């Protein structure tokens, strides 16, 4: 009479554990927001 | 009218320059030049 409710139910699953472990996998690079260009205009004026 | 008996300086035409055929406007500098000195003296020597 306990047991069948009318929320959904699991599994068995028994429990072993099975030697789990993790491995963390890291890149090199990273970021930067402002552009930072190699050549730029500069300007210059000729009259005073 | 007014007078004024000077020749040091400019002081007197002052203003920006509004098109490249502007004909009244302050005064801009020039080319910095060197001594560029050869008298006509008599017998003068080189300096070459």
């Amino acid at each position: 009479v306990g047991a069948l409710t009318v929320q959904p139910m699991r599994s068995i699953r028994s429990t072993f554990a099975n030697l789990a472990n993790v491995l963390i996998f890291h890149d090199v690079f990273t970021t930067e927001d402002k552009p930072s260009a190699f050549i730029e205009y500069h300007s210059d004026e000729m009259i005073v | 009218i007014t007078n004024a008996r000077t020749n040091n300086d400019e002081t007197h035409a002052t203003g920006p320059i509004e098109d490249l055929n502007s004909t009244s406007h302050g005064r801009e500098p020039e080319i910095e030049s060197f001594a560029d000195r050869a008298e006509l003296a008599m017998m003068i020597q080189g300096m070459t």
